[PDB]
RNA sequence: AUCGAGAGGCU
């Protein structure tokens, strides 16, 4: 994202560019794309070198002003205690890995089991792909009846997960039992 | 250090202690200062005590360093192990390394050093100085598949 | 090394392994297909021609059968493809390659091998499925782990070589680790959650459940016993059948703290004669501990005994655990609501303070103590603040942890999981960290984009004060990610590390060997241990025993020990002996007591003079302390009649016994003095237990009972011998490499990095530390 | 790659309610949890049948030979 | 590929007597019975039935391993009572009780309306 | 293998009889040893649980997104709305006998892979097979009716049992026995053998 | 198959672990195990 | 009526029956419950011979997916198993041979639902043999889908079986199953955070058991004896013969025991 | 083969600890100054109120099986209404002309000071104890 | 060398037989039995050759000699009957 | 026969 000063602090793009967004998306009419955003100047390409000079955000709700009784559930998240900002990062799930973004809730395990995971899911067995049965490779698995997830990540509606998945909703028990 | 010493009455009881640590070594003259008792002062570098001390101080010292790496982990090995890993290291006049540099290059024949390291080399090596292999050695009989003098080969059975 | 030392064989099978519980420990299970392939040769004798022809009718296709016929002329006969398959005239002296039976022994390891309790033998058991079969009770050697891990199997071609699997490399000789003193097998989680669940005091089994326990043990007498509770309901307790599987005439004595004789929270153990008298059951009880049962069952009764113990222990176990039920959930690791406030309270603490010194750090007034910067300091301190206010917060939460909380339950039985999985699974996970220091300034001056130019805050460099439960925040995420790949390249890297320096231990004691006369020795026979671990013993059959010589005062070591025939209060009350009465003056006696007296106080300033720390827990060739209740209890003595022992007796029955507990046979003098220099601890040991004021006040020993004593530890030392051929070299190389290979991660070069500047001789080590006295 | 005939846990058949559930979303604009409880699918070992169940051989049909 | 054929579960085959009894050793007037190609459902009932015969001593049963489909049924009565009399008193209790709640449930059914 | 590096392969397969089962009928597809949680710190696994059995019954989509503001407190209301236990966990009685299991399980939808690795395509055995031209030994690997190589690693720990002629017949008979002829004045196999 | 599109090796235990900079580029937990873990990364 | 085992029935339907066991052990009902779900007999699919599959679905799967449809199995026990008749391979007497055959005959999609089904072996005059249609519409299950262009062409043979050689041959839909909602047994001890009650929730069964007293101690000698079912059926069988079969096929278990007994 | 210890005991304390169904009750004899005893107690099958007195006695008898009681022609000798077995553990002399007994009935443990039963309590596998209302 | 035996009288060793060697001596006699040898005890119904060899062990019946060479060169011959087992 | 790559396993 792109920020910077209105008025105060405040991040480009509204909810007027999200509304044309989802009209394009929607017709499936002057279209608005991406490429549109980037040529606007409401979003930016930073790399490596360049994010050294920068101050990002978190969430854009850390540009709204603020001046107690929460629902102690929730996660703590430090006060921002910044105010020179310059941008806002998209989400923040996008830092994770294709493989990675299928895992459900890794912000709440350790790292390593993570890793694994996401070493193993190119070992799960699914519909690799549609046309299996025209394609002949030298090895291929397919699940009878593969089953989409009940626990979803956002990012999988980009990674067709929810159209070709590899495992099943398995009624699991955790218990002792016979010790086998 | 809180160590534990006899008290007059008998009994053991802790009785705290200043120690000294540095983060150099030069043992030979530290040892040879006043104020300081020269018969307890330790130095995990155990290479310059066998040059000071004595080898057989060494070997003790060795020990300990090994005793203090496994017991890092809560571990524990009887003392036989290490000490016969501590004692071969010893046995021959200094400190003889694990590792090619070190027994790779004792006399224990030619196949059981041809089998570790530098192989070609050492058989090169044994060539040309007309080893006599002894043959008693496992990995020789191992190579030869012979029985090896082991537990169950390590004698002769017989008629009355 | 890939063709000689190590190559690839026949007769070898290798599939996944599976857990079954009602298996037997020295049972492998077999799957039906590598028993239909792979064969014994077996040569004809009259007592089994007649199952090698029923066999050879069963066919190679169908198992029990044979595949390959061997007769006297060398040529081969196979039973797939032959007009002869069915019409054999079986001669003697043939061979017949039968197909692997059930009770067979086999050669059965896992790679990688890294100790001698990672191959050993297995008596065969066939079953259907496709996996190799084992008990849970053998992981702990083989490091196994069922998440697809796979093992290997070998069988034998020859009598011999059976009768070497069958003798040496048998499953149960292998349950005492040599390294460790210590028994490497014992029970699992499963099995261990539920022996504790079923060992508590509020643990009540009824009628119906406790006919089918006392059916499951294999080898009962088939005698109920008799229950705890009677008239409002027949009720037995876990600990009233548990001890059925007990076998009778085991005493085991272990106090934890507040371990009154009334036991308050049943802490410790008392078990008496094969049954279980107080405690609830754990892991330092059942655990491969030493110590624990396994070690005193192996030791009393012998290695078939144990194992049958084994199976015993878990089929009741599992039976009632089946029919109790255990879960997990998310329940277990909810903390109620005013421990979160607390435990957020003990963060927003922590929080302050570690301000207020950054604060004092921003006005230059730190004091640089002696051998450290200013900003090492600051590091040590706020690094110190993070973990106390961690560890603080976790400890918050295992208080309120109920005792229902089956996670609590799962480490109290210390089944699986530790304090800190409690602490940042509920309260607080803590301060990543990477190369010792915190999160490191990847960046310009800032650890984040998201941060800050110089921002040292806890949480701009990585203190995670959100529990998993909670939720970690992105950047916390992200370092916790960064120290679980600094975490994964250190196992990558000292695994490797570990194998080589295994691998160079083994190649240099190799042929270190005891030889008949127990100079460990080479090849080339020189020397290295006179007497091999020093002592002359093998390194099973040792015990961590105490010296009540070293440490007590002199004042309650007289008051234990004296024993003084000429004072009216220094002497034995005749309520302690027959003669006491006309065993006054007699100096003839009391002068073997000031040579036993002076013996033993020249021992202790002996042993006093050695163990400077002043520790009394020692390994020793015998244990004494069970061979004393065996004798309380095998002779049933009353404490109250008097012993029927001369005092001449004891002292003289004691000073010969030294002089049989034989090390060497030497007829000469110097190998006569390595001897007296072999068994000096072990006598030292003896004169203390078997000191004649002990012997008849703190023990009430009989005549017979003593002579049953004597003669008993003649025999367990006399066993207890390292016996020749053994070759200690390779055990000793895999002792030591085995323990690196677990050496997980104050200021010094530790673990595998200070191993390889151990070994590798390592002139210019990173840390050379003086300790100056 | 179609509807599973049954739930796996329990045994109840299911493929006779995969017309009637995308009618019963599309023709009567009901929402996922009103269409599970109509068609008997109370216990989950069978509402995760329908629910979480992927038609991909509507993709397969469009492959021609 | 090593499983065993489904059917195993309960067909005898080969001489596979449906029971075998023995008498157990180190106890009087008990005996072991083989149930083959049997679960814990017929094992359990008999057990339950058999603990409220008074003249019963010890009566249970233990499926040795999940592979097999067979178990094991001891059992111990008092002096001249033979176990076999004890079983068949069991299984016919078992019976007549099978008979009346067929015949209640067949009743109250019919009754039942919808 | 769940979604959280949990590993596993199967030790036995139960019928639905044996099983547990809940009071509303329902049976475990899968049954996991909750000793293998604490060790590993797989949260998740067990939200996952929990989300899945609120989704199967609310009829919604689990919002597994990180960075979300999912209360497990929400998650349990939301369970507790629809008439369970707001911590998955269940009553439930053993399938044997009908006898309540005394501790409470947890229970629920859980997404499960089945990974590449198979047994049948893992199972190897070897008597007597194939051997290579070079050195006369087994032939490797399994897809060519190969043995099990003997390491030397595997040597050591035989040799710490001493059992001398059991590694002889594991070094001979157990692959590329020779018998060869030899001249006692040069000690080399140059000898010119008619055996015949 | 789309891990497998966005792999990255390198041809070289200083780099092998997860440097600052690799945020919103390269991610955190996915890459092998074992051997050359930490060089073979994903975007 | 009948002394010792006493039913009500709470409710009923075609498919399900919720009902009340009274003054019964356990263990009966449990070997009931288990018998109910795994020796009761039924008919399903044993064989499949394709002749033509120009699907998009493997021949195998297929063969698994007719395994599991629902045919009608009121008049089994006068069917016999196969492994028992003395046919060649499947008589008249011991097994029902179906057949099925569809085309892709329509551009628009040709489902095969499994009302397409089609008998030929001779019925002999027992309800056997109809594959149970339980839709609205009567289209029963989908089977497979159909392109245009694409035809298929298979034959079935079903034999007599039991859900424990392969669960296609049971009643085995849920069996609801409790006692004791007020665990006034001490069965099992509920988990907790704050307090045992609240946190859980009350069965309906509630309704029909009184609550316990604050003040009444254990009845330790108290046993179950009322139990709460709930048996569904699949449509192979109505659930009125569902539970009277079962209880049949455990008597006649019972019997077999007798019979051996007698034979020592 | 008979009774060998009567006493009456007024209860002092109470005691549910971390157990959910037993607890730790301990007393004193009544009238008699000198003598007390510990003991755990099953509270589930026999409630124990606090400040009560309860009958309590120990038997020698009524090795081979159990069996439950077949009828009622088996005489017991418990018209109480709480019975255990247990196991001598342990004989603590106290003091001069002081000694205290320690039993275990199956985990439920007892401890019991004083020295007027002197003569009858014994290192004895069998111990039976009986409480009246 | 020469004639390097040991008189009886003047033996050291260990008379306990070793694990060692009883499981190589089992194991030949085993070998013995294995093919058509006699036996030396009267078999009491049991088959297999190496409880065969252990119980001819029991009753010392293996008329075999250990061998037991020392490291210099000299060795120790000791029959089955002197040698002790436990 | 060579070489390369990917994967399995070790709280
Ligand atoms: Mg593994
Ligand atoms: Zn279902
Ligand atoms: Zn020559
Ligand atoms: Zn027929």
């Amino acid at each position: 994202f792109i920020v910077e000063d209105d008025g105060h602090k405040e991040l480009k793009v509204r909810k007027g560019h999200i509304a044309k967004l989802m009209a394009t998306e929607y017709q499936d009419v002057e279209e608005y794309t991406w490429s549109s955003l980037l040529n606007e100047g409401l979003v930016e390409y930073i790399d490596a070198e360049e994010e050294e000079s920068i101050l990002i955000a978190m969430q854009p709700e850390d540009l709204e002003p603020a001046e107690l009784d929460v629902d102690p559930a929730k996660r703590i998240r430090v006060s921002h205690h910044a105010t020179t900002f310059t941008h806002c990062e998209i989400h923040p799930s996008m830092i994770l890995g294709v493989a990675a973004s299928i895992i459900p809730f890794p912000d709440h395990n350790q790292s390593p089991r993570n890793t694994y995971q996401s070493a193993m899911g190119k070992q799960a067995m699914g519909v690799f792909l549609t046309n299996y049965n025209v394609r002949m490779d030298t090895m291929a698995n397919i699940l009878y009846y593969p089953q989409k997830p009940l626990g979803t990540t956002r990012a999988m509606e980009y990674l067709k997960f929810r159209e070709l998945p590899a495992g099943q909703n398995a009624i699991v028990a955790i218990a002792c039992y016979s010790g086998y | 250090y809180d160590r534990k010493v006899p008290s007059p009455t008998g009994e053991y009881v802790k009785e705290p202690e200043w120690v000294l640590e540095t983060d150099g070594v030069n043992l030979s003259e530290v040892m040879t200062v006043p104020g300081i008792d020269p018969t307890r002062i330790y130095t995990n570098s155990f290479i310059d005590i066998m040059e000071v001390l004595g080898i057989e101080a060494g070997r003790a010292a060795l020990y300990k360093e090994v005793y203090n790496v496994i017991a890092s982990d809560g571990s524990y090995v009887n003392y036989r192990h290490m000490a016969l890993l501590v004692d071969v290291m010893t046995t021959q006049g200094g400190l003889t390394s694990v590792t090619r540099h070190g027994f790779n290059r004792s006399n224990t024949g030619a196949l059981m050093r041809c089998s570790f390291e530098e192989t070609v080399e050492i058989l090169f090596e044994a060539g040309a100085s007309a080893e006599l292999d002894d043959c008693r050695g496992v990995s020789e009989n191992v190579i030869l598949g012979q029985m090896a003098p082991i537990g169950t080969g390590a004698f002769d059975v017989m008629i009355d | 090394r890939g063709n000689l030392m190590g190559k690839r064989v026949d007769f070898s099978a290798r599939t996944v392994i599976s857990g079954d519980p009602n298996l037997e420990l020295d049972q492998v299970g077999v799957p039906k297909s590598i028993a239909k392939t792979l064969t014994y040769p077996e040569v004809v004798t009259p007592y089994n021609i007649d199952r090698l022809t029923q066999l050879v009718r069963n066919g190679p296709n169908e198992h029990p059968g044979a595949k390959y016929v061997i007769r006297d002329s060398g040529d081969r006969i196979d039973l797939r493809y032959s007009k002869r398959a069915g019409d054999i005239q079986l001669q003697y002296g043939w061979k017949v390659e039968r197909h692997i039976m059930d009770n067979d022994p086999v050669l059965f390891n896992r790679q990688p091998s890294l100790h001698k309790m990672s191959m050993m033998a297995h008596r065969v058991k066939v079953i259907p499925y496709s996996t190799f079969r084992l008990n849970l009770s053998v992981t702990s050697p083989y490091n196994a782990d069922f998440d697809g891990d796979e093992m290997n199997l070998h069988v034998p071609q020859s009598e011999e070589t059976r009768a070497e699997l069958s003798q040496l490399c048998a499953v149960p000789l292998q349950i005492v680790s040599p390294q460790s003193n210590k028994p490497c097998m014992g029970i699992v989680q499963d099995t261990l959650c539920g022996i504790r669940k079923l060992t508590l005091r509020d643990t009540f089994i009824e009628l119906d459940q406790v006919l089918n326990m006392l059916y499951w043990v294999p080898d009962w007498d088939g005698v109920i016993p008799t229950p705890a509770i009677i008239k409002p309901k027949p009720l037995w307790s876990g600990k009233q059948i548990l001890s059925v599987a007990i076998p009778n005439g085991i005493h085991l004595q272990r106090f934890d703290e507040g371990t009154t004789l009334l036991s308050p929270k049943d802490n410790g153990m008392l078990i008496i004669d094969g049954q279980i008298i107080f405690g609830v059951v754990e892991k330092k009880t059942v655990g491969s501990s030493n110590g624990g049962l396994i070690h005193v069952v192996t030791r009393e009764k012998g290695p078939q005994v144990c194992a049958k113990l084994f199976g015993n222990i878990q089929k009741v176990v599992n039976f009632w655990l089946l029919h109790n039920g255990f879960s997990t959930g998310i329940g277990d690791t909810i903390a109620d609501g005013p421990t979160m406030r607390e435990i957020t309270e003990t963060i927003a603490e922590a929080k302050k303070k570690v301000l207020d010194v950054t604060k004092e750090a921003q006005a230059n007034l730190l004091t640089a103590k002696h051998g450290m910067t200013l900003r090492e300091s600051f590091e040590d301190n706020v690094v110190r603040f993070l973990n106390e206010a961690r560890d603080k917060a976790g400890r918050l939460a295992e208080v309120n942890l109920k005792d229902l909380n089956n996670v609590k339950q799962m480490v109290m039985a210390g089944s699986k999981g530790s304090f800190i999985n409690i602490a940042q699974m509920s309260a607080c996970v803590g301060q990543q960290s990477v190369e010792g220091k915190r999160i490191a300034f990847g960046f310009v001056d800032r650890t984040l984009p998201h941060f800050s130019k110089d921002d040292y805050s806890p949480e701009s460099k990585g203190f995670v004060e959100n529990s998993y439960l909670r939720g970690l925040t992105p950047q916390e995420f992200f370092f916790h990610a960064m120290g679980g790949r600094e975490g994964l390249i250190d196992t990558a890297v000292k695994t490797a590390e570990t194998g080589y320096i295994q691998r160079r231990l083994v190649k240099a004691l190799e042929d270190i060997m005891v030889h008949y006369d127990n100079t460990t020795r080479n090849s080339l026979g020189n020397v290295i241990q006179f007497i091999y671990g020093e002592d002359g013993m093998d390194a099973a059959h040792i015990e961590k025993q105490s010296l009540d010589t070293i440490g007590g005062s002199d004042a309650a070591f007289e008051k234990r020990y004296r024993v003084d025939l000429l004072n009216t209060d220094h002497t034995l009350d005749p309520s302690l002996l027959e003669s006491g009465s006309e065993i006054l003056g007699d100096l003839k006696l009391q002068v073997l007591l000031d040579e036993e007296y002076k013996q033993l106080v020249k021992d202790r300033k002996f042993l006093r003079e050695v163990f400077v720390d002043g520790e009394a827990n020692w390994p020793l060739p015998v244990n004494i302390r069970r061979i004393i209740q065996n004798a309380q209890q095998t002779f049933h003595i009353d404490h109250t009649k008097p012993s029927d022992l001369t005092i001449k007796d004891i002292v003289l029955g004691v000073k010969d016994l030294q002089e049989n507990l034989l090390v060497l046979r030497g007829k000469n003098e110097i190998i006569q003095n390595a001897q007296r220099d072999a068994v000096t601890l072990f006598c030292c040991l003896l004169r203390s237990r078997l000191a004649t004021r002990r012997v008849l006040q703190e023990y009430r020993l009989t005549k017979q009972a003593f002579d049953w004593v004597l003669s008993n530890i003649e025999a367990q030392f006399l066993r207890s011998v390292v016996h020749p051929g053994e070759m200690v070299g390779v055990l000793a190389a895999q002792s030591i490499g085995e323990p690196a290979t677990q050496m997980t991660l104050k200021k010094v070069t530790s673990g595998v990095p200070r191993l390889k500047e151990i070994l590798n001789v390592a002139k210019n080590m990173k840390t050379p530390s003086l300790t100056v006295y | 790659m179609i509807v599973p005939v049954r739930c796996f846990s329990c045994g109840k058949v299911v493929g006779d309610k995969w017309e009637s559930y995308l009618n019963l979303l599309q023709e009567d604009e009901l929402d996922e949890g009103t269409a599970l409880s109509r068609l008997g699918l109370k216990r989950y070992c069978c509402r995760r049948m329908i629910l979480t169940h992927v038609d991909l051989i509507e993709k397969f049909l469009r492959y021609n030979p | 590929m090593n499983a065993p054929d489904r059917f195993e579960l309960f067909l005898l085959g080969e001489g596979e007597s449906k029971l075998k009894i023995d008498p157990d050793t180190k106890a009087p007037n008990a005996v072991v019975i083989t149930f083959e190609k049997e679960d814990h459902t017929l094992g359990n009932l008999i057990r339950a039935e058999l603990l409220n015969d008074r003249k019963v001593l010890f009566a249970a049963y233990k499926v040795e391993h999940p592979f097999f489909a067979r178990f094991k049924l001891r059992i111990q009565t008092t002096e001249g009572y033979d176990p076999k009399d004890a079983l068949k008193n069991a299984c016919n209790s078992i019976i007549n009780k099978l008979g009346a709640l067929k015949t209640n449930f067949e009743t109250e059914w019919n009754l039942q309306t919808l | 293998a769940s979604r959280h590096g949990q590993k596993g392969t199967i030790g036995i397969t139960y019928r639905r009889e044996d099983m547990p089962f809940t009071a509303e009928g329902i049976v475990p597809d899968l049954i996991i040893n909750p000793h293998a949680i604490p060790s590993r710190m797989t949260v998740a696994h067990l939200i996952e649980c929990l989300l899945s059995k609120v989704a199967a019954l609310s009829g919604n989509e689990g919002d597994a997104s990180p960075f979300t503001d999912i209360t497990v407190e929400g998650i349990s209301k939301l369970l507790r709305e629809h008439g369970y236990q707001s911590r998955g966990f269940e009553v439930m009685y053993n399938g044997h006998t009908g006898k309540k299991l005394m501790a409470q399980i947890f229970f629920g939808p859980t997404y499960y892979q089945r990974l590449r690795h198979m047994v049948d395509d893992k199972i190897h055995a070897r008597a007597r097979g194939p051997m290579q031209v070079l050195t006369r030994q087994p032939v490797e690997g399994r897809s060519r009716d190969g043995g099990l190589r003997f390491g030397e690693m595997e040597r050591d720990c035989m040799i710490a049992h001493g059992a001398a002629s059991f590694l002889k017949e594991r070094l001979m008979e157990a692959s590329d026995a020779f018998r060869v002829h030899i001249c006692g004045i040069c000690g080399l196999m140059t000898v010119i053998a008619k055996l015949n | 198959t789309l891990s497998h599109l966005r792999r990255t090796n390198t041809p070289i235990a200083k780099p092998r672990q997860l440097h600052n900079t690799h945020w919103g580029l390269v991610c955190p937990a996915e890459t092998p195990e074992g051997q050359a873990c930490g060089l073979v990364k994903n975007l | 009526s009948e002394e010792g085992p006493q039913v009500k029935i709470r409710e009923a339907s075609k498919d399900n029956v919720d009902f009340i066991l009274s003054n019964v052990d356990l263990a009966m009902a449990n070997s009931l419950r288990r018998v109910m779900i795994a020796e009761i007999p039924t008919l399903a699919i044993d064989s499949v011979e394709v002749e033509t599959n120009t699907t998009v679905l493997a021949d195998e799967f297929i063969a698994h997916r007719l395994g599991l449809i629902p045919l009608q199995s009121m008049d089994i026990e006068q069917l016999e198993y196969s492994r028992d008749c003395f046919c060649e391979d499947h008589c008249d007497k011991c097994s029902v041979v179906l057949t099925l055959q569809a085309f892709g005959e329509s551009e628009s999609t040709t489902n095969v639902y499994s009302k397409d089904l089609v008998i030929v072996s001779n019925l002999m005059g027992r309800n056997i043999g109809h594959p149970i249609i339980q839709d609205k519409e009567g289209n029963g299950v989908l089977i497979c889908k159909l392109r245009k262009g694409q035809e298929l062409k298979l034959t079935c043979v079903a034999k007599k079986g039991i859900a424990k050689e392969h669960a296609k041959w049971g009643p085995a839909a849920a069996i609801e199953f409790e006692y004791d909602p007020w665990n006034k047994l001490k069965h099992t001890d509920y988990w907790y955070e704050q307090d045992s009650a609240k946190e859980w929730p009350q069965s309906k069964n509630c309704e029909y058991e009184d609550p316990p007293n604050e003040g009444d101690p254990f009845d330790y000698k108290a046993q179950a004896d009322t139990f709460y079912m709930n048996v569904e059926s699949v449509g192979s069988i109505p659930v009125d013969q569902v539970v009277v079969r079962g209880i049949d096929t455990l008597q006649k278990k019972v019997a077999s025991i007798l019979l051996a007994l007698t034979q020592m | 083969s008979n009774t060998l210890f009567d006493d009456i005991f007024q209860v002092s304390e109470v005691d549910p600890g971390r157990y959910n169904k037993v607890c730790r009750i301990e007393a004193a004899s009544t009238t008699q100054d000198q003598c007390k005893l510990t003991l755990d107690i099953n509270v589930e099958l026999f409630p124990v109120a606090a400040q009560d007195s309860l009958t309590v006695t120990i038997a020698s008898s009524l090795t081979r099986s159990w069996r439950p009681p077949q009828a009622g022609d088996r005489s017991l000798a418990d018209d109480y209404d709480y019975v255990m077995y247990g196991t001598a553990y342990k004989f603590e002399e106290v003091s001069k002309d002081l000694i205290a007994v320690y039993y275990s009935f199956g985990g439920l443990l007892m401890r019991l000071e004083g020295n007027y039963r002197n003569l009858n309590n014994l290192k004895q596998e069998n111990a039976y104890l009986l409480i009246r209302r | 060398l020469k004639e390097k035996a040991i008189p009886k009288d003047q033996r050291a060793t260990t008379p306990y037989m070793t694990k060692y060697e009883r499981a190589r001596i089992l194991g030949t006699r085993a070998l013995q039995i294995s093919m058509n040898a006699p036996v030396f005890v009267d078999l009491e119904g049991e088959t297999d050759p190496l409880r065969i060899a252990m119980k001819e062990l029991a009753e010392k019946k293996i008329p075999l000699v250990i061998r037991r060479y020392l490291p210099d060169g000299s060795f120790e011959d000791w029959s089955v009957e002197e040698l002790i087992v436990d």
